[PDB]
RNA sequence: AAAUUAUAUUAUAUUAUAUUUAUUCAUAUAAUUAAUAGGAUAAUAUUUGUAGUUUUUGAUACCAUGAUAAGGAUUAUAAAUUGAAAGUGUUAAUAUCAU
């Protein structure tokens, strides 16, 4: 999950308009759960 | 409680020499099984006191802190105090 | 001004905190001759190294 | 096999209860569809539980509405229709899954665990090397060595 | 400088002798013994400059015998 | 990257043979290095140790530890002979640092060549004229190196 | 009132007389038994019946010691001093940097001398190496701040 | 002790094992005599 | 008879029935008092068992504490954001050892 997300931030930091499907799938999204 | 940090501290036949005994039989016996320095006498001995031959040769008192040993035997020869109670 | 504190101490202030304290006289270290490679650590016992 | 203790059986409904941690575990389910996938054989009923686990998880997270009310139980009933639909596909391949590992470990000459049953050779529960001294429901002294299933020469 | 290395082997580091005395309570014994031993290293690794016998062997990582000539065994 | 296991697992209730769980000793854990560790049935000197979590962790540390090098060991294809500075390559005539001194050194960036020189390995049959200079005959055969422009069948022809 | 009773006090002093012990006879006490207990040669000098006899000569004279402090030193390092209850070393009875129990600790917090931040009770504060690996962690960080970043002479 | 030194032997060096050499006193700390009891050099509190 | 408040997960237990041990308990014990004192590179005090003796460890009480359980209202008319979550009021029983 969190490589997903790195990826995620790297290809909308690279193209911007990627930034609409990409957090449409939740993919830009941090949830917080610990141990 | 941390391990084996207790202040407050068993018969094994493979086990004998080599439980709550000295690792190594290379080492001398402790301090209580000798002499320091000038004493009036002591009342008891400690209990890591190694068990010798003259122990059980002479014979003359033998106080641990309480229990006497009037039962001299060869089989105690080489083991502290600890075990042979 | 009513309640001017100074977040730098003065330049009178600092002159009389370093003139009424006195200086460590090893604190020069100053060196010419080298190290005495005999005797140096095997001087007398109340000073030794 | 390497597990010859003895064991303790369990509800196939706690274990589906697991769901992605032991049940619909990715990599369990693919290493069962490498045993079917060896013998020549469909993998249907595995295919059913990991099609309907997928969706399963999906939406786990996902907070169910609250039901203001409804004059009958019709929505009710086929929401807890399917539900009942859906583990009984699930005990299928908890059935299937013990059915050909006991055939399999016939096969490859693997001796089970303690108190396990394989059809070709112990109907009873095969023991070995148990604590207990005798057979634990059969009420019969184990003898030294351990019971052997299969002959000889590998 | 081979000899050096090899004689200081953690203590050389990044181009860098360096000797950290910490042996006596006071700084001006340790830097007299900081510059003893480092006296005492440079007059050991100069002992390259007397001959090839105090040249320190190159460690090469020979390899076995190949399949090649293990073919001949 | 490893995908073995290294942490011993933790103090609780007593575990049963049961579906994704294994009692806390089983021959199955550790090669069955548990079996020193372990209490058959369901002197205090020999019985706090196999309870306490940092001697357990010390115990499999060890035997990881002992895991890693018999493969570090495995490896090895090679053995460090002690060879005088005039007689190596040229790849070995520069000042070699010691290990974890210095950035690691690649082995020739003038000639192309990227690659660490504690990692180099030589062979033995080319290093006969100084390995071997008292024997005179030739112990280990030449080895036959490929043509490369050679017409053969991966070029087709 | 007044601090604290003068039996309290008196055991105070006799832990910290057996600090100081400590001091006066640790090395001592290390060279007799690194001596008297090795049966490697000590040196070429030293070797065969000469070595065998300094080593009965040592232990002769580590025994004759009478009151050489040999006693480890976490048998008596829970010691409070300013009150009388006796914590356990190792347990959430004692802290370790002002070196007083629990219960003296709390009253040090709620009457205000310390100046101390108080974290989140399920939390690692705020230390990075406490975080990252626990209490092993920031043990071996102060292992290599003291050690081993000196190379030594 | 006169019996208790048959089963126990006698290892008597004297006070001279007690007093260690004034070379060996930043060794110890500053001290020489291995009493029960600390020793201090001062005459104030002596 | 609906809404779901529901945690849920797995394991254990006993004089089978007798034996060794970590703590608990019994009965034998050791330990006791008080106070200061500056020393190399300093323009000159030789000094420290000296000034202390009938030295301090001596007020656990009947105050009016505080914990427990229970019910109230306000905000979502946005598809954006890593993230649409936060503040404000009343009754019963129990209980109260500091001149």
């Amino acid at each position: 999950f969190a490589l997903r997300m790195a990826v995620a931030n790297a290809l909308v930091k690279l193209i911007p308009l990627t930034r609409i499907p990409l957090k449409k799938s939740g993919l830009l999204s941090v949830d917080r759960r610990r141990e | 409680y941390p391990f084996l940090r207790r202040p407050h501290i068993n018969p094994s036949a493979p086990y004998f020499w080599s439980f709550m005994t000295a690792k190594s039989q290379m080492a001398f016996l402790p301090e209580e099984n000798y002499i320091t320095g000038d004493w009036t006498g002591k009342f008891f001995v400690s209990k890591r006191q190694v068990y010798t031959l003259q122990h059980a040769t002479s014979g003359a008192k033998v106080r641990v802190k309480i229990f006497e040993f009037n039962s001299p035997s060869r089989w105690n020869i080489g083991k502290e105090m600890n075990t042979l109670t | 001004r009513m309640g001017y504190i100074p977040r730098y101490t003065p330049w009178e202030w600092i002159a009389i905190q370093e003139a009424d304290q006195p200086l460590i006289a090893e604190q020069i270290r100053q060196d010419n001759i080298g190290t005495s490679y005999f005797f140096s650590l095997n001087r007398y016992w109340r000073y030794k190294a | 096999n390497t597990f010859l203790t003895s064991s303790v059986a369990t509800p196939p409904i706690s274990v589906i209860r697991t769901g992605p941690k032991w049940w619909a575990h990715p990599e369990r389910m693919v290493r069962q569809k490498l045993m079917y996938f060896t013998l020549g054989v469909d993998q249907l009923p595995l295919r059913r539980t990991a099609v309907i686990q997928r969706d399963l998880q999906r939406f786990h997270m996902c907070k169910p509405p609250p039901r203001v009310g409804d004059s009958t139980g019709y929505k009710r009933s086929r929401a807890a229709q399917l539900n009942t639909w859906y583990r009984r596909i699930q005990y299928q391949e908890y059935h299937m899954q013990h059915l050909f590992t006991r055939h399999v470990w016939g096969l490859l000459r693997v001796y089970p665990g303690n108190t396990t049953k394989i059809q070709g050779k112990a109907d009873d529960g095969y023991v070995g090397y148990d604590s207990v001294p005798f057979h634990r429901y059969n009420r019969a002294p184990l003898p030294f060595p351990a019971r052997e299933l299969y002959e000889r020469r590998k | 400088e081979r000899r050096l290395r090899i004689l200081a082997q953690h203590r050389v580091g990044m181009g860098v002798l360096k000797l950290d005395a910490d042996k006596y309570e006071d700084q001006a014994d340790n830097v007299t013994f900081g510059t003893t031993k480092l006296s005492e290293l440079l007059a050991d690794a100069r002992k390259a400059q007397l001959g090839e016998e105090y040249w320190p062997s190159v460690e090469l990582k020979v390899r076995k015998p190949s399949g090649q000539s293990k073919a001949h065994y | 990257v490893s995908t073995g296991e290294f942490d011993h697992p933790p103090f609780q209730f007593r575990q049963r043979h049961t579906f994704n769980t294994t009692p806390l000793h089983d021959a199955n854990r550790f090669g069955g290095r548990t079996a020193y560790l372990r209490e058959i049935g369901p002197k205090k000197q020999g019985r706090r140790f196999k309870k306490d979590p940092r001697t357990v962790q010390f115990n499999v540390d060890v035997w990881c530890a002992q895991q890693t090098l018999r493969k570090r060991w495995k490896q090895r294809d090679w053995e460090v002979i002690e060879i005088p500075f005039r007689l190596v390559p040229r790849e070995q005539q520069r000042v070699i640092p010691e290990l974890y001194t210095d950035i690691p050194q690649m082995t020739d960036p003038a000639r192309n060549d990227f690659s660490n020189i504690r990692n180099k390995v030589y062979d033995r049959e080319e290093l006969q004229g100084v390995l071997f200079p008292a024997a005179g005959a030739m112990l280990y055969p030449p080895l036959q190196r490929v043509d490369k422009q050679a017409m053969t069948l991966d070029k087709y022809l | 009132g007044q601090d604290v009773p003068k039996r309290h006090t008196h055991f105070v002093l006799e832990s910290r007389l057996m600090y100081e012990k400590s001091f006066r006879d640790c090395w001592l006490h290390s060279v007799c038994r690194a001596i008297s207990q090795l049966d490697e040669p000590l040196s070429k000098t030293v070797v065969g019946t000469h070595q065998k006899m300094l080593q009965r000569k040592v232990t002769c004279f580590q025994y004759n010691q009478y009151g050489l402090f040999k006693t480890p030193y976490y048998r008596l390092a829970n010691v409070d001093r300013y009150h009388a209850v006796q914590g356990v070393a190792g347990t959430r009875e004692w802290v370790p940097y002002v070196n007083v129990s629990y219960w003296t600790m709390n009253k040090m917090v709620r009457g205000g001398n310390l100046l101390v931040h108080r974290v989140h009770y399920t939390g690692w504060g705020t230390d990075s190496h406490l975080k990252k690996g626990g209490w092993e962690h920031r043990w071996n960080k102060v292992l290599q701040r003291n050690v081993l970043q000196y190379s030594r002479i | 002790r006169r019996e208790l030194e048959k089963y126990m032997p006698d290892i008597t060096i004297g006070p001279k094992a007690l007093v260690t050499p004034v070379s060996l006193m930043n060794a110890r700390n500053g001290h020489r005599v291995t009493h029960d009891l600390l020793h201090s050099y001062d005459p104030h509190i002596g």
